[PDB]
C-alpha cells in the first residue's frame, strides 16, 4: 500500500481536488488505511462553496 | 420662585448679568454701575455694534423659562478693562467650544494606541491647550464668587482637577503615583453634551445615584448580617480535603503526634485526580463529598479555593463571598463548593440570601432607576408640549394578489440562506446557487415593473421601494463580481433581504415602528454606556496593565489569560464582560498579579455598569413599549361540597409525594415497589370515578370546553392506556404515569394569593409568544451570519487526552493525521443554523460564552490549525449581538410582566380601569380611614413589686439601650476569624457570659412587668428563645454533647435578634418608604416563590426519569445528578437562575461513547438523548428564568411605585399608625372618644403631614367636627377631618373637592 492509490479508472480525482461527482475515486490510501472518497462542497466564505473530493 | 426668582432678585442689588447667547449672541451689560445701552426692553439693534447679535434673540432666550443662554456675574473687573472684554467674546462664541470637542476627541484616539516618544511631545501640546481654556474662562467669570463663579458649576471642577493632575504627572513623580496619570480620561465625560437629547439621560443618571442613598445603607446592613451568618457556620470548611491515612506498616516512623502532623501537612498525601488544579472537597455529612477508601477528610490543611479568595475564614472574605452571591456572579461555583463540604441541607442558607438579596434588593435598585428616568421623561414631555402650544403594468404591479407573490419569494429566499451550511452535497449546493439566480431575476423584474407603472417621480418616495432598490443594485454587483476572486464582501449584503419581509407580518412592523420613532432615546443610552466602558478601559489598562506582564509567572502554566489589561481591545472586553454581570473571575486574576486596588475597580464597574446603566435600558423599554334528573342532582351536590373537594385535593398531594420517592435504588426497596404498584391501580379507578361524577354535574358541553377539565381528561386517558397494557402484556410507559403531577396546578391556583400570580401568566402568554417570534427573527439574522463566518472553522488537532497542539507542530489536517493525533470539532460549532441557535443562546445568557468566543477569535480557515487571537476583531460580532439580542430582546420579557401585573392587581382589588392615578390616590386614603380602629393600651398593674417593673419596661430609654446591646453582641461575632488563639477565644467567651446575664435581666423585667401581652410581639419570642437556650447551654454541668443542642443553632439565634433594628429604621424617611413596600408585597412574593417550587417539582420528577442513568460528564458527577429527588432539587434551583446550564447540557446531551440499554441483562444504559435534553433545558430556561424570576421584578415595581406615590401625594400607612400611637396616650382604654378640650393638644402632638400647628383653635373651628354628648368627639370624625386638610393644601383647594365623593359613596 502506498499514499496515492487511485483505485478506479483513469482520469480520476484524488483527495482535496475539485470535482463534479463524475470524477471521484472509489477509495484512496490516505493516512494509514483505505478510505472512500465523495465529492462534497465545503464552506469557503460568505455564501461560497468549493466542491472538493473529501473522504467519508 | 426658588431659582427662577432668586437669580433675578440677586440682579437687583447684589450682582446682575453680563451677557447671553441664543443663536450667535454676545451682549455687553454691567451690574448697574456703568452699563452702556444693553437692554431694558428695546428688542432692537440700533445703539451698539455688538448688541445686534443679542437683539433678535428676544423671542429665543424666553423659550421654556431660561434654558437658552448663560449669564456671567460682572462683579470683579468687568468694565474699563480691555482684556476681559476679549474673554467674554471668546468664551461665549461657539467656535471656541467646538474647538475643544475636537481637541478632546483627538486626544482620546492617542489613548487607544500604544504610546511612543512622539506621543509624549503630542501629549504636551494638549496640556497647554487646556490651560488656555482655563485661563480664559477664569478670567471671564472669576475664580470663586458667590454669583456665577468658575468653581461653581460641576463641569469646570472636572476641567480644573484633570488639568492640575496633568501638571503634577508631568513635572515630578515619574515612578511613584502612576495611578493619577490614568484619571486624565475623565475629561472625556464632557463629550456627552454633543449627542442631542443628553440632558434627559444625564439628569436621570444623577437622580438615580442620589435616590439610592437610602437603599445602599439598607443593603450594607443586610450584607453585614449575612456575612456574620456565613462566618459562623462556614469558617474552615472550604479547607476540607481528603488526606491519606498515616501508614501503619511502613515508614514515617511508628507513630508520634509530631510525625502524624508532618505526614498530614504534605501536599503529596492529599487526593487529587490527574487533572484539577484545585483539590476536591469532602465532608462527613450524609450527602457531602465522599473520600476514596484510603482517605479521611480532614479540616485545616492547605489553602482555600480560588487562590485563597473564596472563604468564610475572616469577616472581609465572608463579606466578599456574600456580596458575590446577591450580585449573582458565578455563584453556582460557591454553591457547589459549599454543599460538597458542609452537606446538602445548607441549601437553606442559599435560598435565604437569594430571596432577600437578588430577588428583593436588586429589584429595589431597578425600581429607583425606573422612577428616576420616568420623572425626567414627564418633565421633558410637559415642556415639549409647551413648544407645541404604463397602463397594463399598473394592473399587474399594483395588484394585491401580486404582492402576495413576492411574500412567497422572500420566505423562500430566507429559507435558502438558513439551509446553507458546512459540508453539503453537490446537488444540494446546486439547488441553493440556482435559486440565487432565480430570486435575483425576480427582484430585478419587480423593480422595473414598479417604475413603469409608478414612474420614478413617485417610486422613490415610498421608503420601502428605495430600500428594495438598494437590494437590487447589490444583487447586480454581486452578479458582476461573481467569477472574480477579489474582494467578494458584496455577497454578504444578501443578509439585508431579510428585513424586506418586515413589510408583511405586522407585529414585526409594529416592533420596528417603535425603534424608528424613539431612536434618540436609545442613542443617548448606548453612547453613555460605551463612553463609560471607554473611561473604565483606559483607567484599568494603566492601573493594572503592567502587572500582567511583570508577574506572568503567578498564573498557571506561566501564560497570560485570555482576559487581561495589556492593550485597549482586551481592556474594553474585560470591562464589557463586567457590565454583563461577570467580574469576580477577572478580579481573582487581578489580585493575583496586583494589589488590593482591583476590588474598588471591579465593584464600581459593576455598580455603574450592570445596576444603573442596564436598568436605565429597562426603564427606557417600559416607556416606549324521572331517574335521570335526580342523578344529576346528587353528582352536582357532591361536586360543590367542601368536604369532598378537600378529599380530592388530599389524594393528589399524597400521591405526588409517592412519585418523588421512586428514583435510583428503587429495586432495592421491594416493599416500596409494591406500594407504588397498587397506588397505580387505585388511581386508575379513582380518576374514572371522579370523571363520571364531574360529567353528570357539569355536563358535556361545559366539561369539554374548560381548560382545567381537558387537563383532567388527559390524565384519565393516560391511566386507562397504561391499564390495558398491564392487563395484556406490555409494561406500562413511565412517562404517562407522570402526567398526574399536572393535576395539582388547580389546587395551586386557589391558595389565597395565587389569583394575581396566575392571571398575570395566563394574560402574558400571547405577549410572550410574539416576543419569542420577533426574537427568533432577529437571532436568525445573526445565526446565518455566524454560519457564514465560523462554519467548519472550529476544528483543531488534539493530543491523546485533551491538549490542543501548537501550530508550529501541526499546521493543518494533513499534519494532524500523519502524526496519529485526532482532528476534533467543538461541541458548540456554528456548523448550521440549528447549532448557531444553540450557540447564540449561550452567548446571550452569558453561560458558556467564553469557549464559543475563544473558537471565534482563533479561527483561520477550513482545515487549518487555529492560532490564539489571530482574528481578535471577531469580538465585534459578539458585542453587536449582546446589545441587540441580549440587552434588548431578553429584557423585553421584564417589560411585559411589569405592565400586565399592574393591570391584574388593579382588577383584583376591585378598582376600575377608568379612574385616573390621582383619583386612586384619593380612594386609597378613604379606604384606610374606614378600616381603622384605636389600639388598646397594655394595662398597668397594682402590686408595687410588679408595677414598677411595667413602668421601666415601656420606657423608650430602656428600649433604646436594649437595642444597643444587641448590636454590641453581634459586632463581637464579626471579629471571629479562623485560626484564632485559645487566649483570644477565652476573652470573647467571658464577654459573652456578661451579655447573657444582662439579656436574662431584661427578659424577666419584660415578663414580671408587662405580662402575657409579652408573647404577642413577634420579636419577644426570639428574645425569649435565645436566653433560655443560652442558659441551658451554660448550665447543666453534665453537658451530653451527643446531638444535644447545636452550636450552630445557638449562633443563628444571636444574629436573628438584629432584625429589631428594622423597626428603628422607621425614623429615616427613605428607609421607612422602602421597608413598607417590602411588607406590603411579601404575601405575593411568597406566592411567586411557591409557584416556582411546584414548577421545580415537575422538572425534578421528569428529570429523574430521563437523566437518572447518564454517565458523569460536564457538571454532573457523584454528588450533583438526577439520581434522587433531593439531588434534583439541588440542580434545578441552581438552574432556575440559568447559572451553569452549559455544563448540565453537556452531560444530558452526551451521546458520543455511551453504552446501549440491554433489556435482557437488566442494564439501563448511560446515554444522553441530545433531542430530549434540548427540550428539557430550553423549556426550563424560558419558563423558570425569563417569566417567573422576572415576576419578582414585576411585583416589587408595583408596590414601590405605590408607596412612593403616597409619600408625594397620599398618606403612607405608617402615618395612620402614627395617628393611633398618639390617640392612645389621650385615650388609653380604647374608649374611641376624647373630649373637646384635648383635641387642641392632640392636633399639635401629631406628625407631618398630618399635624396641625399652633394656634390650633383658629384652625379647629375652620373644620366641622360633629360633637357627641358631653363634649365627646369620635376618632373617625377627627381623622376624616384631617384627611380633608391634607388634600386641601398639597395641590389646590379644587383637588380638595374630589375626596368628598369617596367619603359620601362609602359613608
Ligand atoms: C470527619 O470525621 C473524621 C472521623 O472519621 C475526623 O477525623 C479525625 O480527625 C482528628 C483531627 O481532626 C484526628 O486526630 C483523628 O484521628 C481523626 N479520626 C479518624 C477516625 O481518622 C475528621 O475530623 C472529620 N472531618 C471534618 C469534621 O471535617
Ligand atoms: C501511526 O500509526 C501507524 C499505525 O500502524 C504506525 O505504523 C507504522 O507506519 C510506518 C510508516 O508507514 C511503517 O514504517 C511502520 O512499519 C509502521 N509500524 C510501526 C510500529 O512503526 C506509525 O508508527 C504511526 N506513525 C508514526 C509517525 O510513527
Ligand atoms: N460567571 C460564570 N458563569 C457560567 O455559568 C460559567 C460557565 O461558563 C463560562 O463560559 O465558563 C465557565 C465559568 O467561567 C463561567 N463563568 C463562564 O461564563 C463555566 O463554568 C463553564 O461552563
Ligand atoms: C512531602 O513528601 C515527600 C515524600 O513523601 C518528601 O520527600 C517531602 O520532603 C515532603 N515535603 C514537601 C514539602 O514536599
Ligand atoms: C515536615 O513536613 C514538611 C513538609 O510537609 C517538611 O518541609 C519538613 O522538613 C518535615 N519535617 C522533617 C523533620 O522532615
Ligand atoms: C496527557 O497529557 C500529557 C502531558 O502533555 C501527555 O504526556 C500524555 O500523553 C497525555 N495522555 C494520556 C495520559 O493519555
Ligand atoms: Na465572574
Amino acid at each position: 500500500a502506498k499514499d496515492g492509490d487511485v483505485e478506479g479508472p483513469a482520469g480520476c480525482k484524488k483527495y482535496d481536488v475539485e470535482c463534479d461527482s463524475g470524477e471521484c475515486c472509489q477509495k484512496q490510501y490516505l493516512w494509514y488505511k483505505w478510505r472512500p472518497l465523495d465529492c462534497r462542497c465545503l464552506k469557503s466564505g460568505f455564501f461560497s462553496s468549493k466542491c472538493v473530493c473529501r473522504d467519508v | 420662585d426658588k431659582g427662577r426668582g432668586a437669580n433675578k432678585d440677586r440682579d437687583g442689588s447684589a450682582h446682575p448679568d453680563q451677557a447671553l447667547e441664543q443663536g450667535s449672541r454676545l451682549p455687553a451689560r454691567m451690574r448697574n454701575i456703568f452699563p452702556a445701552e444693553l437692554a431694558s426692553t428695546p428688542l432692537e439693534d440700533f445703539d451698539p455694534f455688538y448688541k445686534n447679535k443679542k437683539t433678535f434673540v428676544v423671542v429665543t432666550k424666553a423659550g421654556d423659562i431660561f434654558r437658552f443662554s448663560g449669564e456671567k456675574s460682572l462683579w470683579m473687573l468687568d468694565p474699563f478693562t480691555p482684556i476681559r472684554r476679549v474673554a467674554i467674546s471668546t468664551m461665549v462664541q461657539p467656535i471656541f467650544s467646538y474647538f475643544i470637542m475636537i481637541t478632546i476627541l483627538i486626544h482620546c484616539i492617542f489613548m487607544i494606541m500604544p504610546a511612543t516618544q512622539t506621543t509624549y511631545i503630542l501629549e504636551l501640546v494638549f496640556l497647554s491647550i487646556y490651560t488656555i481654556e482655563v485661563v480664559v474662562k477664569v478670567l471671564a467669570r472669576g475664580f470663586i464668587l458667590h454669583p456665577f463663579a468658575y468653581l461653581r458649576d460641576p463641569w469646570n471642577w472636572l476641567d480644573f482637577l484633570v488639568t492640575l493632575i496633568g501638571y503634577i504627572t508631568l513635572v515630578v513623580d515619574l515612578g511613584h503615583l502612576y495611578a493619577l496619570r490614568a484619571f486624565r480620561v475623565l475629561r472625556s465625560w464632557r463629550t456627552v453634551t454633543i449627542v442631542p437629547g443628553w440632558r434627559t439621560i444625564v439628569d436621570a443618571l444623577s437622580l438615580s445615584i442620589t435616590s439610592l442613598k437610602d437603599l445602599v445603607l439598607l443593603l450594607l446592613f443586610s450584607l453585614f448580617v449575612f456575612a456574620v451568618l456565613g462566618l459562623q457556620i462556614y469558617m474552615g470548611v472550604l479547607t476540607q480535603k481528603c488526606v491519606k491515612h498515616f501508614p501503619a506498616d511502613g515508614s514515617w516512623g511508628n507513630f508520634t503526634d509530631e510525625r502524624w502532623f508532618n505526614y498530614t501537612s504534605n501536599s503529596s498525601h492529599w487526593y487529587i485526580p490527574d487533572d484539577w488544579i484545585e483539590y476536591p472537597l469532602c465532608g462527613n455529612s450524609s450527602g457531602a463529598g465522599m473520600c476514596p477508601p484510603g482517605y479521611t477528610c480532614l479540616q485545616g490543611y492547605g489553602g482555600n479555593p480560588n487562590y485563597g479568595y473564596t472563604s468564610f475564614d475572616t469577616f472581609g472574605w465572608a463579606f466578599l463571598s456574600v456580596f458575590r452571591l446577591v450580585t449573582l456572579d458565578y455563584w453556582e461555583d460557591l454553591y457547589q463548593l459549599a454543599l460538597r463540604s458542609a452537606g446538602p441541607w445548607h441549601i437553606l442558607f442559599f435560598i435565604i440570601v437569594v430571596f432577600y438579596g437578588t430577588f428583593c434588593f436588586l429589584n429595589f435598585i431597578l425600581a429607583v432607576v425606573v422612577m428616576s428616568y420616568t420623572h425626567m421623561v414627564k418633565r421633558a414631555d410637559e415642556e415639549k408640549a409647551a413648544e407645541r402650544e404604463q397602463g397594463a403594468i399598473g394592473a399587474v404591479v399594483l395588484s394585491p394578489f401580486f404582492e402576495l407573490f413576492i411574500a412567497v419569494i422572500i420566505v423562500l429566499n430566507i429559507t435558502f440562506m438558513a439551509l446553507d451550511h458546512h459540508d453539503m452535497n453537490i446537488e444540494f449546493e446546486r439547488i441553493l446557487r440556482t435559486g440565487n439566480y432565480i430570486f435575483t431575476s425576480i427582484y430585478i423584474v419587480e423593480a422595473v415593473l414598479k417604475i413603469i407603472a409608478l414612474s420614478p417621480k413617485f417610486y422613490f418616495k415610498d421608503s420601502w421601494n428605495v430600500f428594495d432598490f438598494i437590494i437590487v443594485v447589490f444583487a447586480i454587483l454581486e452578479l458582476g463580481l461573481e467569477g472574480v476572486q477579489g474582494l467578494s464582501v458584496f455577497r454578504s449584503f444578501r443578509l439585508l433581504r431579510v428585513f424586506r419581509l418586515a413589510k408583511f407580518w405586522p407585529t414585526l412592523n409594529n416592533f420596528m415602528s417603535v425603534m424608528t420613532k424613539s431612536y434618540g432615546a436609545f442613542v443617548n443610552v448606548m453612547y453613555v454606556m460605551f463612553l463609560l466602558l471607554f473611561i473604565f478601559a483606559i483607567i484599568g489598562m494603566q492601573l493594572f496593565g503592567m502587572n500582567y506582564i511583570d508577574n506572568m509567572e503567578r498564573f498557571p502554566d506561566g501564560d497570560l489569560p485570555r482576559w487581561n489589561f495589556t492593550d485597549f481591545l482586551h481592556s474594553f472586553m474585560i470591562v464589557f464582560r463586567a457590565l454583563c454581570g461577570e467580574w469576580i473571575e477577572s478580579m481573582w486574576d487581578c489580585m493575583l498579579v496586583g494589589d488590593w486596588s482591583c476590588i474598588p475597580f471591579f465593584v464600581a464597574v459593576f455598580f455603574v455598569g450592570n445596576l444603573v446603566i442596564l436598568n436605565l435600558l429597562i426603564a427606557l423599554l417600559l416607556n416606549n413599549y324521572r331517574m335521570w334528573s335526580n342523578i344529576r342532582r346528587v353528582c352536582f351536590l357532591l361536586a360543590k361540597n367542601k368536604y369532598f373537594q378537600k378529599f380530592v385535593t388530599a389524594v393528589l398531594v399524597i400521591t405526588s409525594v409517592l412519585l418523588a420517592l421512586e428514583d435510583i435504588y428503587l429495586p432495592q426497596r421491594p416493599v416500596l415497589v409494591n406500594i407504588t404498584l397498587y397506588v397505580d391501580y387505585v388511581l386508575t379507578a379513582f380518576f374514572v370515578i371522579e370523571m363520571i361524577i364531574m360529567l353528570f354535574a357539569v355536563g358535556f358541553k361545559k366539561y369539554f370546553t374548560s381548560k382545567w377539565y381537558w387537563l383532567d381528561f388527559i390524565v384519565v386517558v393516560a391511566y386507562l392506556l397504561n391499564f390495558v397494557l398491564m392487563c395484556a402484556g406490555i409494561e406500562a410507559l413511565q412517562t404517562l404515569r407522570l402526567l398526574r403531577v399536572f393535576r395539582l396546578f388547580r389546587p395551586l391556583s386557589k391558595v389565597n394569593g395565587m389569583q394575581v400570580v396566575t392571571s398575570t401568566l395566563v394574560e402574558a402568554v400571547p405577549h410572550i409568544f410574539n416576543v419569542i417570534l420577533v426574537g427568533i427573527f432577529f437571532w436568525l439574522v445573526f445565526a446565518i451570519m455566524g454560519v457564514q463566518l465560523f462554519a467548519g472553522k472550529f476544528y483543531k488537532c488534539v493530543d491523546e487526552n485533551s491538549t490542543v497542539l501548537s501550530h508550529e507542530i501541526t499546521m493543518d489536517r494533513n499534519d494532524c493525521l500523519h502524526e496519529n493525533y485526532t482532528w476534533e470539532n467543538s461541541p458548540m460549532n456554528f456548523d448550521h443554523v440549528g447549532n448557531a441557535y444553540l450557540s447564540l443562546l449561550q452567548v446571550a445568557t452569558f453561560k458558556g460564552w467564553l469557549q464559543i468566543m475563544n473558537d471565534a477569535i482563533d479561527s483561520r480557515e477550513v482545515h487549518k490549525q487555529p492560532i490564539r487571537e489571530t482574528n481578535i476583531y471577531m469580538y465585534l460580532y459578539f458585542i453587536f449581538f449582546i446589545v441587540f439580542g441580549s440587552f434588548f430582546i431578553l429584557k423585553l420579557f421584564v417589560c411585559i410582566l411589569i405592565d400586565i401585573f399592574r393591570q391584574q392587581r388593579r382588577k383584583a382589588e376591585g378598582l376600575s380601569a377608568t379612574d385616573s392615578r390621582t383619583q386612586l390616590i384619593y380612594r386609597r386614603a378613604v379606604m384606610r380611614t374606614m378600616s381603622a380602629k384605636p389600639v388598646k393600651r397594655i394595662p398597668k398593674p397594682t402590686c408595687h413589686p410588679q408595677s414598677l417593673m411595667y413602668d421601666i419596661s415601656v420606657n423608650r430609654k430602656f428600649e433604646y439601650t436594649m437595642m444597643i446591646l444587641i448590636i454590641l453582641n453581634v459586632a463581637v461575632m464579626a471579629i471571629d476569624h479562623y485560626g484564632q488563639s485559645m487566649e483570644f477565644s477565652e476573652v470573647l467567651d467571658y464577654l459573652n457570659l456578661i451579655f447573657i446575664i444582662i439579656f436574662f435581666v431584661e427578659c424577666v423585667i419584660k415578663v414580671s412587668g408587662l405580662r402575657h401581652h409579652y408573647f404577642k410581639d413577634p420579636w419577644n419570642i426570639i428574645d425569649f428563645l435565645y436566653v433560655v437556650l443560652a442558659i441551658a447551654g451554660l448550665m447543666l454541668s453534665d453537658v451530653i454533647e451527643k446531638y444535644f443542642i447545636s452550636p450552630t443553632l445557638l449562633r443563628i439565634l444571636r444574629i436573628l435578634r438584629v432584625g429589631r433594628l428594622l423597626r428603628y429604621f422607621q425614623s429615616a424617611r427613605g428607609m421607612r418608604l422602602l421597608l413598607l413596600a417590602l411588607r406590603k408585597a411579601l404575601r405575593t412574593l411568597f406566592n411567586v416563590s411557591f409557584l416556582l417550587f411546584v414548577i421545580m417539582f415537575v422538572y425534578a420528577v421528569f428529570g429523574m426519569e430521563f437523566f437518572m442513568h447518564i454517565r458523569d460528564a460536564g457538571a454532573i458527577d457523584d454528588v450533583y445528578n438526577f439520581k434522587t429527588f433531593g439531588q434534583s432539587i439541588i440542580l434545578l434551583f441552581q438552574l432556575a437562575t440559568s447559572a451553569g446550564w452549559d455544563g448540565v447540557y453537556f452531560a444530558i446531551a452526551n451521546e458520543e461513547d455511551c453504552r446501549a440499554p440491554d433489556h435482557e441483562l437488566g442494564y439501563p444504559g448511560n446515554c444522553g438523548s441530545r433531542a430530549l435534553g434540548i427540550a428539557y433545558l430550553v423549556s426550563y430556561l424560558i419558563i423558570t428564568c425569563l417569566v417567573v424570576i422576572n415576576m419578582y421584578a414585576a411585583v416589587i415595581l408595583d408596590y414601590v411605585l405605590e408607596v412612593y406615590e403616597d409619600s408625594k401625594e397620599g398618606l403612607t400607612d405608617d402615618d395612620y399608625d402614627m395617628f393611633f400611637e398618639v390617640w392612645q396616650q389621650f385615650d388609653p382604654e380604647a374608649t374611641q372618644y376624647i373630649r373637646y378640650d384635648q383635641l387642641s393638644e392632640l392636633l399639635e402632638a401629631l406628625q407631618p403631614p398630618l399635624q396641625v400647628q399652633k394656634p390650633n383653635k383658629y384652625k379647629i373651628l375652620s373644620m366641622n367636627i360633629p360633637i357627641c354628648k358631653d363634649d365627646h368627639i369620635f376618632y373617625k370624625d377627627v381623622l376624616e377631618a384631617l384627611v380633608k386638610d391634607v388634600f386641601s393644601r398639597r395641590g389646590s383647594p379644587v383637588e380638595a373637592g374630589d375626596v368628598q365623593a369617596p367619603n359620601v359613596d362609602e359613608a
